[PDB]
């Protein structure tokens, strides 16, 4: 095994997430830079990049101690959010911070309750400047419109931004009580939008109709089917093994296409003229279920009659052999709404009801994967807005409250670790150093004034960096709910002192 | 040079002026913090007001020089 | 920052600890002496260190402070000579471990200077006090001090001669410090060791008088400070050089002054008088110098100014520098002032009792030949110095670094009492002096080890029940053949070393 | 090959010997800063645990051979003390190359370091004599399971934990047996539960439940069938399993195999029980016959756990299906189907009022180090419980034992004139380096820290307080209940101070150089 001792594991432990921070610490803050992903080791690519695990996992991540944060830093976003950027850079802070104090010869334990202390009380002087928005719903509609629009931004989103600010908080009011990610259905083509999306009503679904088969469907009473047929339909005698030869080979195709004709019998039991089932059909076996005269739906989805069931009141339910084994399901229709060139066969039953399905229709997939995210990111810090309408100034302005109240407290506070409260204090004002020249702006004097100014009161006033300018925290919008700031604040603090205290790596 | 610990008597000299302690202070006989009663670890006022002067004076005004010709 | 003095004190306490360390082996009697070709290419033997150190030395900047720590000992016991070297680099044994051990060098000189104290304190408990007032109890045991080390040869007869100088001089039943100070030490190249004596009055160079009495009872002892010379160009005689008459008749100028000059030294008057040498002078006239013995005052010339020194101060024979200063004060009063040829070859003016403020001794050291004599010295410079110490110490001590055996158990033992950062210091404090007599013990031959180690248990028994006997140089009463030495030689080495070695540490 | 022999074995010896003392030391303790240790495999292990370190070295040499090997005899028996026995060891031999470098032969000082372990031993038998029985104990079990839960930071609200090994040890290893059982104490965990969910289970949770809810949760007071058949695949090991390969044979099979789990599953209930615990389970079919023949059983029992279920409860041994009768049954007080609050940690008991032969500490964690950080953790606390629930001599821990030790033994050690006169006096000055490295973990300068205890035993000369092991200020080894089991901080030396004097009696060493191991 390779014993790696303190001198280049407290190093080691410094370069790791500092080494993806500056990646990503471009990216988070307010936007004067970002990662643009030059992608060669697995391809020849290039690569737009505001996501976090899109820097992080990407790129090599081999650091043991990248492993921590890269590891630790996505679950904080997979929790509640837009957290990889943030967990990486915060915690890169600290070990800049850890750095002085080691190379100030500080025993680790002494930096850890420095931070650990101070790590709460600037929570606590989190909670101070954050500020309960959750008077009115027209409050809290535009709180959680400016927390929606607080972890989307930084990052590239075409038409993103406005639609899923009225969904997410949409899709928060009808729940009332939390967010709805049990409700948005997230459908994603082709569609030749740009990022044009909308909440869908009912639930389209994707088939070319042809062959006999009338297009529209009219008066449409679905039956509910959670086992549709793929290609042969499976039971008792569902297979067979004819071949001793080549020929054969070719005549066991021609044996299986009997058992397409078969799946007609179960479906004409059931006598309902709708049947929409999960699993597909082909457009050969098109001609047996359209001559039917009945009309089979394939491919129906499972959460897209789960909005039809909450929505319409029904039930959608598993297990489905004979009709009743699901409660009918009732739409008004189920139609092909043609959207440009696609055809989508539609199924309405109810209009952006408390289960709403949303066509994502882009032409690159990764601007709807990053568009994704800060929704599922969003929503999340939308469900605590809900809990916790606390909006606490963002931009670097918490960080700077944070960094007076703690640096005033490292003076008090301790008698030996104000070394490393004001250490975590500065940790603090780092973040918004290093995107006010991404303005041009001098984070000095800002870091300096701003955070004394407003944290002599002016609170409210504070970063824009995206203008390099002093600005209203509140009304420029840059604000976000108290947890995701001290959720980000949570594993950064945890995610440096646990390295911090690492003094030796074994390696295998 | 009393090869004590510094970040602690300094952040507790710091956390006694923090609490606005001057009769409290580092004495460095012993190397702990402790009062500043005029134990004779006080000092003249006229001392430090001229210490606090001339390298709060220099150290800027090396700042002023930039350019440095030494035809030497 | 302060790496490089580190570095620096681990440059200056090597080379200090270095050449402390080669002695270590000629430490003591059964100490090798080393045969050493020098910088000149030619062999030179000794034992002791300083003249070792001495006699071949490059500057290492500690290494020549430890040249002056070897030769303090020396000016300041005469005694003890070779320990405190020894003890240097076993402070330095137990510091630099401290040191790497992080102690703070400001620490670990107040920790062994105050563990100092508490060792020659200790060694008080250890102090045997001896008779300083009765004359026979210092012959008896100061010889014996010297016949726990070498030299009785001469010194059974001197220091009945050194007893007893040091006794006439001795006022105090304390008998003090008492420096060589009042004990002039002059040879004569002829007579013998009995005819080496001391002598009441101070004997003077030769005696240097042309016409001057061979003998002038109740001296007024005159000094000439200032030239007996008319003004030179290329004689005392003036000599303007072309044609002879000039350089005839400036004579008159010249012949009368040196007449009167010395005319004038007869004005007040002068029994003796004290005459350096005519280097020591610019010159003196013989002109003069006839006319002045011719006048019948007996002198000395060719007689050193540090004798005159001597002289100014021994028998008060206040300095004359000029005929204002020919004065009955400044012009001594000597009791009786002879010359003796005889009693042995080589003549000197016997000053034989004088008016003399603190009593006075001179030694008049003789022979068969020149060795005789340079042995009698040396047999008495050990007694001269082993009394005004074991004077100058109430008590005695027996040697052979047993009572370190002793103290370093003890002051180890009291330094975990002692607790404090320094009981780590305080007992390898005490652990280095054990290893003195160690290499004693291996100097003398014997396992340096075990016996020491052992002898620290002795040394917990009787404190003596054993000790290091140096004839034996092995476990052994050192008491039962008295290896002993005056408290000094053990304080002096030890107040030295720690103070060399303390300002070392706070070297930078 | 190569004969390394003397100084060269001597620095051999203490080389590997010194390096894996100072990963320990940082690691040393409460205060002891966790290292993140990874594999070649990816993998990543943050461990103050010297053990855990050691089971993450495969690090080479006869001393890393011996470092792995000496901490876990006290990591089992005694638990805590795992770290020190290895960095002490390292301290004495640190001292001997200063020691022989005095000139004192590796064998003239090898006693006096054993010689002088004698005082150390010997004062920490003055520490605390006391023995405390089970319900008396359970406090100090917990409150050592303060000290010993402590290290691994999961402790308090942990005293579930600490409480459950309490009982733990005392159901299988009694107080006056004095044999260790961590055997019988079945260490059980779940990923998934949380840490404050935690458990002690007296008889055996197997994992699968009946084939049904629609079945009652509840075997009562014994019937468990103890079977050797399958009602699901059997996977016999005589023959290789294979299934129906032709469509007459899933027609047949589906009609054969289920009326014979119909008759069997009556004639277990025949032959009787409420529960029949099968090695190999009741399929999805043989569940809805379980409920069709109206019998409560176990489907899944595994291969082992068919003996576990028998002797964990006492349970008189049924070895198959055509072995069953009457009298020979698996046991129970009673058997359920246990949520322990986390429905993804969800067993069936087998719970032993009557007899428990296995108990089961089931600890719960929202994943696998969470509970591996209980369970060690549980562990050394089940080690130091189980040792202070046998007898409950305790000793006040970080070093304040040793500094008190330290300044009687060195003393002690000048007793002898013999040259360990000296060599056991140095010995007594490696005890001091363990609350030395765990001050330095704890913030604190070791130098002067020390020596507050030391002067705290110029005070007390016992520890009684002490310093900080835990980091707070308030410095003491009673107060701050810093405190270990008498027994293991003399099984630490033990275990620490021979090795090192056996390694002085063997230095002479057939190698090319220490890497072989």
């Amino acid at each position: 095994a390779d014993e790696e001792r303190a001198e280049t594991a407290r190093l080691t432990s410094f370069i790791g997430a500092i080494a993806i921070g500056d990646l990503v610490k471009s990216t988070l803050g307010p936007k004067g830079m970002d990662k643009i992903l030059l992608s060669s080791g697995r391809d020849a690519s290039l690569m737009v990049t505001n996501d976090g695990a899109t820097i992080l996992k990407n790129i090599g991540v081999d650091n043991p101690a990248a492993k921590v944060l890269v590891d630790m830093s996505r679950v904080q976003d997979d929790e509640v959010g837009d957290g990889t950027t943030s967990v990486t850079v915060l915690a890169a802070e600290l070990l800049r911070e850890a750095e002085s104090l080691i190379a100030k010869k500080i025993h680790p334990q002494t930096i850890i309750a420095g931070w650990r202390e101070a790590t709460k009380a600037a929570r606590e002087a989190l909670l101070s400047s954050a500020v309960d928005h959750g008077s009115d719903e027209v409050k809290f509609r535009q709180d959680l419109m400016n927390i929606a629009g607080t972890t989307l931004s930084s990052k590239l989103l075409t038409h993103h931004k406005d639609h899923f600010t009225k969904l997410a908080v949409e899709a928060v009011l009808r729940l009332k009580g939390s967010g709805n990610l049990e409700a948005i259905h997230i459908i994603k083509k082709l569609g030749g939008s740009l990022a044009d999306s909308y909440l869908d009503e009912g639930f389209l679904l994707d088939k070319k109709i042809g062959v006999n088969q009338p297009k529209r469907i009219e008066n449409a009473k679905i039956l509910i089917a959670n086992t549709g047929m793929d290609t042969d339909k499976i039971k008792i005698f569902g297979s067979r093994v004819r071949v001793d030869s080549t020929a054969k080979v070719a005549e066991i195709e021609h044996a299986e296409k009997e058992k397409m004709k078969e799946k007609v019998e179960r479906i004409l039991k059931h006598g309902i003229n709708c049947f929409i089932n999960r699993q597909l059909i082909y457009n050969y076996p098109e001609q047996l279920f359209g001559a039917a005269g009945v009309m089979a739906i394939e491919h129906a989805d499972f959460a897209g009659v789960e909005r039809l069931a909450l929505v319409t009141g029904g039930e959608i339910a598993s297990t489905f052999d004979h009709p009743e084994l699901v409660k009918l399901g009732s739409c008004k229709l189920i139609e092909e709404v043609m959207i440009g060139e696609d055809k989508l066969i539609h199924f309405s039953g109810v209009a952006l009801g408390e289960a709403c399905t949303i066509v994502l229709r882009g032409a690159t997939q990764q601007i709807l994967d990053e568009a994704e995210r800060s929704l599922h990111d969003a929503l999340c810090v939308l469900a605590q807005t809900v809990k916790d309408s606390r909006t606490v100034y963002g931009g670097g302005c918490s960080e700077m409250l944070m960094a007076h109240a703690v640096t005033q407290l490292a003076n008090r506070t301790p008698g030996k670790e104000a070394v490393a409260m004001e250490s975590y204090a500065k940790a603090l004002r780092m973040l918004p150093t290093i995107i006010a020249d991404n303005a041009g702006y001098d984070s000095a004097d800002l870091v300096a004034q701003l955070r004394a100014a407003h944290s002599e009161g002016n609170t409210t006033a504070g970063l824009d960096m995206r203008e390099g300018t002093i600005g209203d925290m509140a009304i420029l919008g840059i604000t976000e709910s108290f947890q995701v700031k001290r959720q980000v604040l949570l594993s950064a603090a945890e995610a440096a002192e646990v390295i911090l205290r690492v003094d030796n790596i074994i390696k295998a | 040079n009393a090869g004590y610990d510094s970040a602690d008597l300094v952040a507790q000299l710091r956390a006694a002026h923090s609490e606005g302690n001057t009769t409290a202070g580092l004495d460095m006989r012993e190397g702990t913090i402790g009062d500043m009663a005029i134990l004779g670890i006080t000092e003249s006022f006229q001392v430090k007001r001229q210490v606090l002067l001339s390298a709060a004076e220099a150290a800027e005004v090396i700042l002023r020089v930039d350019n440095i010709i030494k035809a030497a | 920052d302060r790496d490089k003095p580190a570095q620096i004190r681990f440059s200056n306490i090597s080379a200090a600890k270095a050449v402390a360390d080669a002695i270590r082996t000629s430490l003591g009697p059964k100490g090798m002496d080393k045969m050493i070709q020098d910088g000149k290419g030619d062999v030179t033997i000794t034992n002791d260190g300083a003249t070792i150190l001495k006699q071949m030395q490059v500057l290492h900047p500690a290494a020549r402070m430890l040249v002056e720590l070897s030769k303090a000992q020396d000016i300041e016991a005469g005694d003890g000579t070779t320990s405190v070297v020894i003890i240097a680099g076993s402070l330095l044994d137990s510091c630099t471990k401290l040191l790497q051990k992080g102690i703070h060098p400001t620490i670990i000189s107040e920790s062994f200077q105050k563990a100092l104290e508490k060792g020659i304190e200790i060694l008080t408990d250890m102090s045997r006090p001896v008779e300083l007032s009765d004359r026979e109890t210092l012959l008896n045991s100061a010889t014996t001090s010297l016949n726990s080390k070498v030299v009785s040869q001469y010194s059974s007869l001197l220091s009945p001669m050194s007893v007893n100088a040091v006794m006439k001089v001795i006022d105090p039943a304390t008998a003090t410090s008492v420096d060589l100070r009042d004990i002039k030490i002059v040879k004569k190249l002829g007579g013998t060791i009995d005819d080496c004596e001391l002598v009441e009055g101070l004997v003077l160079t030769q005696k240097v008088s042309n016409s001057g009495i061979t003998r002038v009872e109740k001296a007024k002892i005159g000094l000439i400070q200032f030239c007996l010379s008319a003004p030179k160009t290329d004689m005392d005689n003036q000599i303007v050089v072309s044609d002879y008459a000039q350089m005839d008749r400036v004579l008159r100028e010249e012949r009368a002054y040196i007449l009167n000059l010395v005319k004038q030294i007869k004005k007040t008057g002068c029994n003796v008088l004290l005459i350096q040498k005519s280097i020591l002078r610019d010159a003196l006239s013989d002109l003069a110098l006839h006319f002045l013995n011719k006048m019948k005052i007996m002198v000395i010339k060719d007689i050193e100014r540090e004798d005159i020194e001597f002289i100014c101060k021994t028998i008060g024979t206040k300095p004359v520098a000029h005929i204002d200063q020919f004065t009955a004060d400044m012009l001594g009063s000597a009791e009786l002032a002879e010359e003796v040829n005889l009693n042995g070859s080589g003549k000197l003016l016997k000053i034989t009792g004088c008016a003399s403020p603190g009593k006075t001794v001179t030694i008049v050291v003789r022979g068969s030949n020149k060795l005789v004599i340079e042995e009698a010295e040396r047999s008495i410079h050990d007694a001269l110095c082993v009394i005004r110490c074991l004077v100058k110490k109430r008590a005695l001590i027996a040697g052979g670094g047993a009572p370190e055996i002793e103290l370093a158990l003890r002051l180890t033992e009291y330094s975990r009492t002692l607790s404090g950062m320094e009981s780590y210091c305080v007992r390898a404090f005490a652990d280095a002096m054990e290893v003195i007599p160690s290499t004693l013990a291996e100097n003398a031959g014997l396992n340096p080890i075990s016996t020491v180690t052992e002898l620290r248990n002795r040394h917990a028994q009787g404190e003596k029940t054993a000790g290091i006997n140096v004839r034996k140089g092995g476990i052994s009463n050192i008491l039962e053949e008295l290896v002993v030495q005056p408290l000094l030689v053990s304080v002096s080495a030890l107040t030295l070393a720690t103070e060399t070695v303390r300002s070392i540490l706070k070297i930078d | 090959k190569s004969r390394l022999m003397g100084l060269e074995a001597l620095k051999s010896h203490i080389m590997a010997a010194k390096a894996v003392a100072n990963t320990m030391r940082t690691s040393l303790g409460p205060n002891g800063l966790d290292k993140m240790m990874v594999d070649k495999d990816g993998d990543v292990t943050v461990t103050n645990d010297g053990a855990t370190i050691l089971s993450m070295m495969d690090v080479d040499h006869q001393i890393a051979k011996l470092m792995v090997e000496l901490s876990k005899s006290q990591d089992d028996e005694i638990g805590d003390g795992t770290t020190g026995v290895v960095v002490l060891a390292g301290a004495l031999l640190e001292e001997a190359e200063q020691l022989l470098d005095r000139g004192i032969h590796p064998i003239r000082i090898a006693d006096g370091y054993e010689q002088a372990a004698r005082v150390a031993i010997e004062h920490l038998d003055k520490i605390s004599d006391s023995v405390l029985v089970d319900i008396k104990d359970t406090e100090p079990l917990i409150q050592t399971a303060k000290t010993t839960l402590g290290s691994k930071v999961v402790n308090s609200c942990h005293r579930q934990m600490a409480e459950i090994a309490v009982n733990a040890v005392l159901t299988v290893a009694d107080m006056e047996r004095r044999d260790v059982d961590f055997e019988l104490i079945k260490v059980e965990g779940k990923v998934g539960g949380r840490l404050e969910d935690t458990k002690l289970i007296k008889g055996v949770i197997v994992d699968k439940d009946f084939s049904h809810p629609q079945m009652p949760k509840k075997v009562e007071d014994a019937k468990i069938a103890i079977l050797t058949c399958p009602f699901e695949p059997p996977k016999p090991k005589t023959k290789h399993k294979l299934d129906v390969t032709s469509v007459e044979d899933y027609k047949a099979l589906q009609k054969y195999e289920k009326e014979k789990f119909e008759e069997m599953i009556q004639q277990i209930k025949e032959t009787g029980a409420n529960l029949a615990i099968c090695q190999w389970g009741f399929d999805d079919e043989a569940n809805h016959l379980l409920l069709q023949n109206n019998l409560p059983a176990v489907r899944w029992v595994g291969g082992p756990e068919i003996e576990l279920i028998a002797i964990a409860t006492g349970g008189r041994i049924v070895p198959r299906f055509s072995e069953l009768t009457a009298e020979k049954l698996g046991f129970a007080g009673l058997v359920q189907e246990i949520s322990f609050g986390t429905t993804k940690d969800k067993m069936l008991v087998i719970e032993q009022c009557k007899n428990s032969r296995a108990v089961t500490i089931f600890i719960r964690g929202g994943n696998k180090m969470i509970i591996e950080e209980a369970k060690r953790s549980l562990h050394d606390a089940l080690c130091v419980i189980r040792n202070l629930i046998r007898d409950n001599r305790v000793v006040y821990g970080g070093g304040a034992a040793e500094i008190s030790c330290a300044l009687a033994v060195s003393q002690e050690a000048d007793k002898c004139p013999t040259l360990e006169q000296y060599a056991m006096r140095a010995f007594a000055d490696a005890l001091e380096v363990i609350p030395m490295a765990l001050s330095e973990n704890s913030g604190m300068n070791p130098i002067q820290t020390m020596t507050e205890v030391r002067a705290r035993q110029v005070k007390e000369m016992n520890p009684a307080l002490g310093i900080d092991c835990l980091h707070k200020g308030t410095n003491d080894m009673k107060q701050q209940h810093v405190i270990e089991t008498l027994i293991g901080k003399k099984q630490q030396i033990s275990l620490a101070t021979q090795m090192v004097r056996m390694i002085l009696k063997i230095d002479d060493i057939r190698k090319p150089g220490e890497s072989e191991e």
